[PDB]
């Protein structure tokens, strides 16, 4: 939940940018639950560290609707899409298609 | 963003005959001790079933046949569910038992 | 002897409800009249028949005696009660009022404008045998209730001590009066009834006195109306003053002879104003969000004239209600009246409820430390400076607020666990981030509770188990606002936008 | 003269709720203390603030004086009220209690342990003018209520006849005492107050006596706490004893002179136990399924410390409630207390309510046939042997059960006639076959009525048309169990599996 390490993470809030996991909790309904998906995403997989594979995703109530939400961690390697970041984003839209949940994409990535 | 999800005229599509949600009969944390520590150590799965379903009520199908696979109906937080939990090996009997069960739930639209 | 079929109450607020209550109890119809800005009013509801006067201003309306008098006459009433203030003291009314066929519940013309000028009065009193002030040390404003009828009789219903006053305006009246002994009572007592026979008095009324340390009292002025704080007096006696008014006016004679007017126990009263404790009593006027009166009980009584959700007008006296408690002792009434002030809560406006609670709980009040300077004296102890107090708070109000919106339940599947706003998370602890705002300071509260405990919330009460010592503080919500009573005060918390 | 803001009640159950009631009425904050197994208890609810002592047993909790005294002290209480039992009588507490700054609502240390040994006691009572026993036929256990303050004053609030008891354990006290004449009253009255000044008593207390047929009374012992059965004594006078305790405690002196304490009418009381009528008083302890106190009324009082659904503890006194009735005569109270006892129903455990029912209606109790052996004497007429009584019953029981389960209404079509569990059939009569089980005797009841009637059921009541003569017997369900009051007894019936 640290992201790209206190290091960059702070250099983030510096830009006046709310952090990923924050934008989420702000977006959800007061006190709603949140079911995260693959947090241990890309754990000890890539050479370096890529927390939750640079993208957090999960299901939470937004305006009384169970919604699928995904936002990238600009702090993690510039938010860029490592192979597993893609597998994640995708696995999220499967859960969304298969279970008919509207989608909220909190976009903030390099390339 | 919240506001968009606001005017989605959204309505849920699933539909089960869920009932009033009643809690288990044994603290869910008791599971920690249900699972043996020795990976190759035999234990009764019903004990984990008892801690997840409502009122720890579980109706068992082909009770005493291919016991290697336990199958049954119950509810979970209201929603009705058909369960299939392993209990050992898995000889022919267990599979037929499990295929016949899936038939029954697939016919009543129970998860 | 004449009879009343409908008594018109030319007045508004808690006082109209006060007299209507009696009117009703007597099988008498109550006709209140209303201003424009009060067609929604409480006393217009409690009235059996009610007329529309002028517009908003108190002048353009409740003061127009020509219409009040006509309304009353076309309304079928046979008498008028002016209540306190407005037109309760001015011959011109009673005159043309009694000159209309109706019976004016009060003194006759003559006696009213009599105490209209300090000169005319100083004269009657001087030549009446009631000590005046020659020409005072820790002066104690003590008054006397009088009652006479259309038959010469005229008893005094003991006294009152209305010293605790905010830059002159009674705040805490009580009866009996603290110090004064048996003799000093019957002393000033007959001395008022003397000033009574003086103007040839009819109704009820009070004789404001001003006694000092050395032990002597002096006439200050007199009110030819039922006084503001008559509750306390009815308290200690057991008589319904206004009922007696409706009687004398008929003809009926007084039921008690001077040496019959009772006096068991003690009573204390407070005035609940839409003023402002620290803000230096600037009579605010918004709208009553929350209004919870303490429940009826021991010897608790509350005379109110508003109801939660009412519009608190600017054109009228900012008094919401009168809270009175009695006992068999003095502290039994004070301790009980402070009970009521704590169970009482008004939110969505500036209240003097805050100040009142601490001035009944100040030690000075325990002891007979009374004068007309007490309110000024312990100045700091009673109007302390604010402070964005603890985080200790912020968390309670955050937990409180979270537990005040069910999330939302869909008819799709009601039993849905997505309605539980417990901030559930996969493996770490319940995380709920709230964008709140109390007073004039917004805080994004971070609610990460691992042990689901801390604070529960049932009904309008926040129950906290602080280390084995469980205590429950009142807290409730209305609209996007949550009122949480935190340390006497009643802070309002709402969401950022 | 000292003042109390928060009185901490060092006890639990009916008595802490009984002391809570008074402190509250007096405008005083009530802090209760609780063991672990009582975080759910009633007295923790009715407490402003409550504190967690020990765990389970009475030892390591309610009797831990070190924590109670630190509790109330950290709670903001300035006084402790012991209650009866627990830590009520033991200078050690009162001692370290009063030496903590706290005012101990009870006699001084001195006077407490004085009555601690029958030696030290018979010493001052012999040298007090208090008749002891020489060294008794049909002796009657008669006690005296007495009250002193911090100012030497001390009068007796008359007496009580606490004779009818289970192997030493009071069950039916009354006030005044049936027999004894006017003088015999003033007799033991002062006799007690003698022994009172004897130990130099502060609070209230009872002096146990034992009068016999020959006409002589003898001191037995004395309790240095408010007695368990004080309500009936409050009944006959009009005094709130507890309130008085908080009075003497502050300084205040007794308000009535000896020839002032009144004695209009008669009061009778009973102790409601989780015991067992015939099972030889085996204080069972399960869980309160059903609990319906008769509604207040005539001269009905009921002091309870439990609420239906609560957990009946094993580690404490199995006394649920105290049922007190009053009349202008002795027969008006008993007949009216008998009423209360039949309107009252507890289900889901072993109760003495059946026992009490027929002991108050026992012709022996009609006449003053009182002594300390009456309990054992008519032992048969009060503890009969059971029996699986008629089908007479079974019938009701089934019809009743049937009529307490709606069947099921499908939201599909609510109006569905398939919900009517009338047991409808083609051309024969309504057939309902039900597998019941009462006491421990299961029976498959055949319910074949062609005449729809027999028994109908409204609310918690079974109405039967027994041949022109309609009679209504109470009956209600809770869970898998259905409680039906069948001839005194309150039998529990449920579904066999």
């Amino acid at each position: 939940h640290e992201g790209g390490g206190s290091a960059a993470q702070a250099r983030h809030s510096a830009r006046g940018k709310l952090l990923v996991r924050e934008r989420i909790n702000r977006l959800l309904d007061p006190g709603s639950p949140f079911l995260e998906l693959s947090a241990l995403a890309a754990h000890e997989v890539y050479g370096e560290e890529v927390a939750a594979a640079g993208i957090v995703a999960g299901i939470g109530r937004v305006e009384g609707v169970e919604c699928m939400i995904v936002g990238n961690d600009a702090t993690v390697k510039g938010g860029t899409y490592y192979p597993l970041t893609v597998k994640k984003h995708l696995r999220a839209q499967a859960i969304a298609l298969e279970n008919r949940l509207p989608c909220i994409y909190l976009v903030d990535s390099g390339g | 963003a919240r506001r968009c999800v606001a005017n989605l005229n959204w309505r849920k599509q699933g539909q089960l005959q869920c009932r009033a949600p009643r809690a288990p009969l044994y603290p869910a944390e008791e599971l920690y001790g249900v699972i043996p520590a020795d990976s190759k150590q035999p234990y009764d799965v019903r004990e984990v079933i008892a801690r997840l379903v409502d009122g720890s009520e579980f109706d068992e199908f082909k009770a005493l046949f291919g016991t290697t696979l336990v199958c049954g109906f119950a509810h979970l937080h209201g929603y009705p569910i058909a369960i299939l939990a392993n209990n050992g090996i898995l000889f022919a009997e267990a599979a037929q038992k499990g295929a016949h069960f899936i038939e029954l739930a697939c016919q009543r639209g129970i998860p | 002897y004449r009879s009343i079929q409908r008594l018109l109450v030319a007045n508004r607020g808690e006082i109209a409800c006060r007299v209507m209550r009696s009117a009703r109890a007597l099988g008498i119809g109550s006709v209140a009249v209303h201003s424009d800005i009060d067609r929604h009013a409480r006393h217009v509801a409690e009235a059996d028949i009610a007329v529309d006067l002028g517009g908003a201003k108190p002048a353009d309306s409740y003061l127009r005696g020509d219409r009040i008098i006509a309304a009353a006459l076309a309304s079928g009433a046979q008498a008028i009660h002016p209540g306190y203030g407005f037109l309760s003291e001015n011959a011109d009314f009673a005159r043309a009022c009694e000159e209309a066929g109706l019976l004016f519940l009060g003194p006759p013309a003559a006696a009213i404008d009599a105490m209209g000028s300090k000169s005319a009065a100083k004269a009657l009193m001087e030549e009446a045998g009631v000590p005046l002030v020659p020409g005072l040390l820790k002066p104690r404003h003590v008054e006397i209730q009088v009652f006479a009828d259309r038959h010469g009789h005229c008893l005094y219903l003991n006294e009152r001590d209305c010293s605790i006053q905010r830059r002159h305006q009674k705040v805490v009246e009580e009866a009996p009066a603290p110090g004064l002994g048996a003799e000093l009572r019957r002393a000033m007592g007959e001395a008022a009834v003397r000033a009574a026979q003086a103007i040839g008095y009819v109704g009820a009324g009070t004789v404001e006195f001003l006694l000092d340390e050395r032990g002597q009292f002096f006439f200050m002025e007199m009110n030819t109306r039922l006084q503001v704080e008559h509750p306390v007096t009815e308290a200690i006696t057991g008589l319904d003053l206004v009922a007696w008014q409706i009687r004398v006016a008929r003809g009926e004679a007084l039921p008690l002879t001077q040496e019959q007017v009772p006096l068991n126990g003690h009573a204390i009263e407070v005035r609940l104003y839409a003023e402002d404790p620290e803000g230096d009593f600037l009579p605010a006027s918004g709208r009553l969000m929350l209004y919870r009166e303490a429940a009826a009980g021991p010897g608790r009584r509350v005379d109110s004239g508003v109801r939660e959700g009412d519009e608190v007008s600017p054109f009228y006296d900012p008094m919401l209600a009168k809270l009175i408690a009695w006992g068999e002792t003095r502290e039994e009434a004070r301790q009980r009246l402070l009970a009521m002030l704590a169970e009482t809560s008004v939110g969505g406006l500036r209240t003097n409820l805050a100040f009142l609670r601490r001035i009944l709980g100040h030690p000075a009040f325990a002891a007979a430390e009374l004068d007309t300077g007490f309110i000024a004296r312990h100045q700091d102890d009673l109007l302390p400076a604010p402070q964005a107090l603890p985080e200790h708070f912020w968390q309670a109000a955050a937990e409180a607020w979270l537990q005040s919106e069910p999330g939302h339940r869909r008819d799709d599947d009601p039993h849905s666990p997505w309605s539980r706003n417990d901030g559930w998370r996969s493996a770490l602890a319940r995380e709920s981030d709230l964008m709140l705002r109390c007073r004039d300071e917004r805080r994004c509260v971070r609610l990460r509770h691992a042990s689901p405990s801390q604070y529960r919330l049932d009904g309008d009460d926040l129950v906290s188990r602080v280390d084995g010592v469980t205590r429950r503080s009142a807290a409730l919500r209305r609209g996007r606002q949550l009122f949480l009573e935190w340390e006497g005060e009643l802070l309002a918390i709402e969401a950022v936008d």
